[PDB]
């Protein structure tokens, strides 16, 4: 509905929040590469070693994937120097965290929402897994810390130790940092917290209806089965030997067939290894990628209330609450959207004594009778005055300009 | 488990054979692979002692001062109340040090100062 | 050519490229960041600037 | 008697062609309606034409 | 085998650089030339400066931040009474010591008086929760009366 | 072992491309969407639109 004088202007506002999940680590592998390809076999590792190092080479670089792991996990969720803790008393302004905050009845020390993420996502062949560094205890309790630093204290504790603010003022610089001013939260406490609390009411629905929302974490679950599941498979298979067994070939045969009969055997499961470690260092690339992002949503978004458009959420970001899931983190991005609109006429300035006059904080708008300034991001209209204006040159220069009484508080109180 | 009268062999997902039965007994075994695992060597610098503890990885230290531990079996090394920060990193929150008469330590790691803002 | 060897079509053919690029240039120009927040709200060009 | 190469070479380039269409969707396709300019052309002097 | 293998791990290894030359490329035009708004991008604390440094294959960011260093409890309201009116801070936030009122800047403890130059009015303290009762000292009453 | 090289090559160029498609993306997001006090992310000067 655009013209060279029309405006929309949002009468209400809709808190959301809104879900994004990232993967940030992989199951940790070490494979022992003799083992797969030769294992309870004296005969096949005196063969293998004329290969050399291909043996510890791919030793290493599963190491180097392994040991990553826990570097992502260490980058994403240990961003804060101390455990900090809530009060037993919750005078959150009315903000009710309680399903995001832990619950201590549970022997680790989760969330509601983290046991919904926990729900909804699920040999002996030198093959082995390694457990992460940290448990998914006190992956829950460095979430927990930053959450609890992040609802007693804003961004401060990013910055430098935590320094504490009340909830309702926190959410008054949130909102005065999209935009719009202090007096917007404070005359609508009560309904931003009940907008806020069913908000995070339809998050718990929406985890609760489908596993299809932590897709990107299953996914990741679901490639490492599959990648071992082959590299598996891939035993049992000739490559053009007469057997796959390696104990019939070794006594089927006597040694010098023996070893052209092993030498293709150990030429399958070698490129069956080299197969598997370069599709894993490939993935593994992707999955730091991606433990990079949520590190920088983590100090960025949890950490600070980011002002990069759409990067935490759809709308204007207010806050947002990370949460564990297994392989996983998902951030909860609390956004103020503009919700009911209102056309006003409008105009770029003002004439009141052949000079012009521009809002300061705002824009000029009519409702078809009467001209005010109100704050861009909210309808709240000022009567237009030299405390909410300034002024520059004469009105011939500006294109678009229009006349109206600009009210000067300082001419009553001169004649009082 | 109940094999069907005429199943001699049974199987897990892999196509690997995880059970059997007796045929001189119609009842049935698990069989569970040989242990094995990763010898690992935890050290602090030469440049300050050479005592090593060893961790066999993913064991019960049955097939083997040792402690059994979500990472396999630690020896050598000391279990402690007191929770540091990770020196070494083992697994499963397992840290290790070298620490005061001075000797390899294991303990449950701490993730920092708590506080109550 | 035949051997194996197949290029399958993008999901999003260009004239559909092309229709998302005008509705990002349009709400752009028309209703400056507004659209990309919630529902657009329209403003005269030399405002947005 | 090569076993699995045939079937993961086709599923990794097949997750190859299906990621080009993630991306050729989350670049562009990031606005639920197709916004369209009016066909008054005042936009304050700037010319998009 | 071997160069199909070192190849492989060197593809890899260069695009892992390459992630890592853009990182760098970034927080030089973002950062070196100019001050980032982005929290923990630049340096723990707020940002202020960065000054790039050379390494062998590689560079070395010095981040300058601001790091709030002591404090001091204030008792704090969201807004104040006055004429029954409601006056909020035009930058910064309420505080008292425990016997006065002021205005002050959120990031560093310096107090102002409360006036209505450094607050703005909306309603009427029946619509605020948690509004405490202090003067507004208008600076025009005094240069109106003498 | 051509067709293993050929798959190595894609799927490290696909990521590449990926991670290009990410940029872009976000290019999108904040850049067009929006307003960039990100210096010189949305060319070099001062970022309007
Ligand atoms: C925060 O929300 C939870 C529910 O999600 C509240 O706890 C419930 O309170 C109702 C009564 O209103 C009880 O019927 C339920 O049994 C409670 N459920 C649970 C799981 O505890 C909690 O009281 C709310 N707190 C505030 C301040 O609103
Ligand atoms: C435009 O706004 C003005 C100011 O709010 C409206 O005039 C006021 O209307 C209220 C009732 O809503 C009366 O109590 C006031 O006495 C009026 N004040 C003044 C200064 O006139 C006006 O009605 C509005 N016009 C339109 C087109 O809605
Ligand atoms: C805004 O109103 C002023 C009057 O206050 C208009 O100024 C007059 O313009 C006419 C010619 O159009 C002259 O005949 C008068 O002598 C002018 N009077 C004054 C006091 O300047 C002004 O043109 C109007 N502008 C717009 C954009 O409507
Ligand atoms: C926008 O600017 C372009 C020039 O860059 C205009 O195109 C010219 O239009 C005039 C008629 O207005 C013709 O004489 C020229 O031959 C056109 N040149 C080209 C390269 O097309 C365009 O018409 C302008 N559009 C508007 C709406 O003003
Ligand atoms: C709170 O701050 C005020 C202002 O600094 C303090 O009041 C002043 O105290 C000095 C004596 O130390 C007097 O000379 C001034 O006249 C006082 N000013 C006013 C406006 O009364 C006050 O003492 C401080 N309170 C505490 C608890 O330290
Ligand atoms: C918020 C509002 O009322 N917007 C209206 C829109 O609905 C209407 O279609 C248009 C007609 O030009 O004028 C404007
Ligand atoms: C950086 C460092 O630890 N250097 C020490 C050196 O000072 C010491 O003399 C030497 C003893 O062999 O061990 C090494
Ligand atoms: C060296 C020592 O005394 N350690 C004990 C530990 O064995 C015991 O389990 C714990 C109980 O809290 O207290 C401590
Ligand atoms: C910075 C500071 O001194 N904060 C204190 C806090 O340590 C103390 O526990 C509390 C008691 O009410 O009062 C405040
Ligand atoms: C704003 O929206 C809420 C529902 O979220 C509604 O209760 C309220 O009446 C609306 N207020 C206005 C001013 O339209
Ligand atoms: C604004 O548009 C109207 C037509 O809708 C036109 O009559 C008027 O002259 C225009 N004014 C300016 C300053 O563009
Ligand atoms: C197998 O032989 C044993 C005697 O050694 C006998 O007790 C058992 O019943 C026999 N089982 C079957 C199935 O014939
Ligand atoms: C095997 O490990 C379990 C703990 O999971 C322990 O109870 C058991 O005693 C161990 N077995 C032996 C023979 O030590
Ligand atoms: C603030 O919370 C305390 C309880 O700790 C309560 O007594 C007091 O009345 C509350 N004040 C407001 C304005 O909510």
């Amino acid at each position: 509905a655009y013209s060279n004088n029309s405006i929309a202007i949002p009468t209400n506002f809709t808190i959301s929040v809104t879900t994004e999940i990232l993967p940030v680590s992989m199951t940790k592998t070490s494979v022992d590469c003799t083992m797969y390809i030769c294992g309870d076999s004296t005969e096949c590792s005196n063969l293998l070693l004329q290969y050399g190092s291909f043996c510890t080479q791919l030793n290493r670089a599963l190491t180097g994937i392994a040991v990553e792991q826990d570097k992502n996990t260490q980058e994403v969720f240990a961003q804060v120097k101390q455990i900090y803790k809530t009060p037993p008393i919750k005078d959150f302004g009315g903000f009710n965290f309680s399903q995001i905050l832990p619950d201590p009845s549970k022997p680790s020390k989760r969330s509601f929402i983290e046991d919904l993420l926990f729900n909804k996502v699920t040999k002996f062949n030198g093959l082995t897994v390694l457990p992460p560094l940290l448990t998914d205890e006190m992956i829950a309790q460095y979430t927990s810390a930053l959450l609890a630093g992040t609802i007693t204290s804003g961004w401060t504790f990013g910055a430098g130790a935590a320094l504490q603010i009340p909830f309702a003022m926190q959410m008054a610089y949130r909102f005065n940092g999209i935009g719009v001013t202090q007096n917007v939260l404070y005359e609508n406490q009560k309904l931003i917290a009940n907008q806020f609390n069913s908000a995070i009411g339809k998050i718990q629905d929406s985890l609760s209806s489908t596993a299809s929302a932590l897709g990107k974490l299953q996914d990741v679950v679901n490639q490492n089965a599959q990648a071992l599941n082959t590299l598996v498979k891939q035993l049992s298979s000739n490559f053009g030997a007469i057997s796959s067994v390696l104990n019939d070939i070794l006594s089927r045969l006597d040694p010098p067939e023996a070893e052209v009969q092993i030498d293709r055997l150990i030429t399958g499961r070698l490129q069956s290894l080299q197969t598997y470690v370069t599709q894993q260092l490939i993935r593994a690339a992707e999955i730091r990628a991606s433990a990079n992002l949520a590190a920088t949503k983590m100090s960025e978004c949890v950490l600070g209330q980011s002002k990069r458009v759409d990067f935490c959420g759809k709308g204007y970001h207010l806050m947002s609450f990370p949460q564990s899931a297994p392989h996983g983190v998902v951030f909860l991005h609390v956004t103020y959207v503009p919700a009911q609109e209102k056309n006003f006429t409008t105009a770029p300035a003002i004439c009141h004594d052949g000079k012009a006059h521009f809002p300061r904080e705002g824009v000029f708008v009519s409702n078809g009778t009467h001209w005010f300034v109100t704050q861009r991001n909210f309808y709240e209209p000022q009567i237009i005055t030299t405390d909410n204006t300034f002024v520059s040159g004469n009105c011939d220069v500006v294109i678009g300009i229009v006349n109206n009484t600009v009210y000067d508080p300082l001419q009553p109180e001169l004649d009082s | 488990k109940k094999f069907l009268p005429f199943q001699q062999f049974g199987r897990d997902i892999a196509d690997t054979t995880d059970a059997v039965r007796d045929p001189q007994t119609l009842e049935i075994l698990d069989i569970t692979p040989c242990s094995f695992g990763g010898v690992s060597v935890i050290t602090p610098g030469t440049n300050t002692s050479n005592q090593v503890a060893v961790l066999y990885q993913d064991v019960n230290c049955t097939e083997v001062n040792v402690f059994q531990t979500r990472a396999g079996c630690l020896i050598g090394a000391e279990h402690v109340n007191n929770s540091y920060e990770c020196d070494i990193p083992i697994g499963a929150g397992i840290c290790a040090s070298y620490q005061t008469s001075q000797s390899i330590i294991a303990y449950t790691m701490s993730l920092g100062a708590e506080n109550s803002v």
